């Protein structure tokens, strides 16, 4: 599905800004 | 998870932070 | 370096296309 | 690291696959 | 809501795009 | 206003230059 | 500088996920 | 139409990664 | 075309790759 | 060089929203 | 300016919110 | 090319619509 990939990536952006050098895990449904 | 939480609603800076490591 | 932390949004933003439904991990430190 | 491997140099699509899960 | 602010998203790079230098001043709903 | 006019159409770049200071 | 219009674009969508719906202002000169 | 439009801006981020020295030609509908 | 394929259904690397020159 | 990939991503993007229906070419080499 | 404070070294989330309405 | 010209110096609106189709 089309419209949540496009959610996800606005997301992972969003976790790089606000997690910083802790950095995160990107895991999809 | 965080696609369920924060792709049907907005999530805030605090909340976000919650899935950093 | 400002330079280091844009690049970092351009990999993170790859690695969400690239791995896809596998995830990843992003971890400068 | 990414950083010190993809941000000095250009990654290839093959070379992020190495920091996927 | 999240499609809105998915919308804004891109809104705000394409202000930043057309207005150059003048800058802009976003306010959402 | 922005949101109201450019998330229902697609707002070409004079549109988009109105809301510039 | 190009390299300063590059890091103006992440800086409009850091203001715009960092302020929410109160808004940003962006202004370079 | 909005969304497509939307859609269509990673859609051009994802063809500039993948395609990368050969270059694209987007085209919309 | 690209957008009607890829808007509709996740398209993969190799899917994108078919667009390219 | 990476500043060159970065800015590419930069303008193809810039691309999409200036060109619009037309759309647009992007050739490096 | 937001320029020469944070495109010359790293702002953080916290000095961003020096230019929120 | 476009490379050459606008990664070089910043392209004004103008400048990028000479790679449109
Ligand atoms: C954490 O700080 C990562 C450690 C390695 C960082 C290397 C950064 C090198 C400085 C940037 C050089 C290129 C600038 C255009
Ligand atoms: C308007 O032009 C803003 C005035 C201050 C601009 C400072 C830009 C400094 C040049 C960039 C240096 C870093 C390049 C990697
Ligand atoms: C294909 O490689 C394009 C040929 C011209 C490339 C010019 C790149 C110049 C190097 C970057 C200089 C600016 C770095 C901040
Ligand atoms: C991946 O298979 C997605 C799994 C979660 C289901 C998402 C869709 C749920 C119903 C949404 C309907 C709205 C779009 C027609
Ligand atoms: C913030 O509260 C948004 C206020 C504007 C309303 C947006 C939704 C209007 C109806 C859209 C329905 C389509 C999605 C189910
Ligand atoms: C440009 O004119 C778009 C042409 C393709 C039609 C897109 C819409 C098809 C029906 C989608 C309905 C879902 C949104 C209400
Ligand atoms: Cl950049
Ligand atoms: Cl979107
Ligand atoms: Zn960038
Ligand atoms: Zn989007």
């Amino acid at each position: 599905f089309v419209n949540q990939h496009l959610c996800g990536s606005h997301l992972v952006e969003a976790l790089y800004l606000v997690c910083g050098e802790r950095g995160f895990f990107y895991t999809p449904k | 998870g965080i696609v369920e939480q924060c792709c049907t609603s907005i999530c805030s800076l605090y909340q976000l932070e919650n899935y950093c490591n």
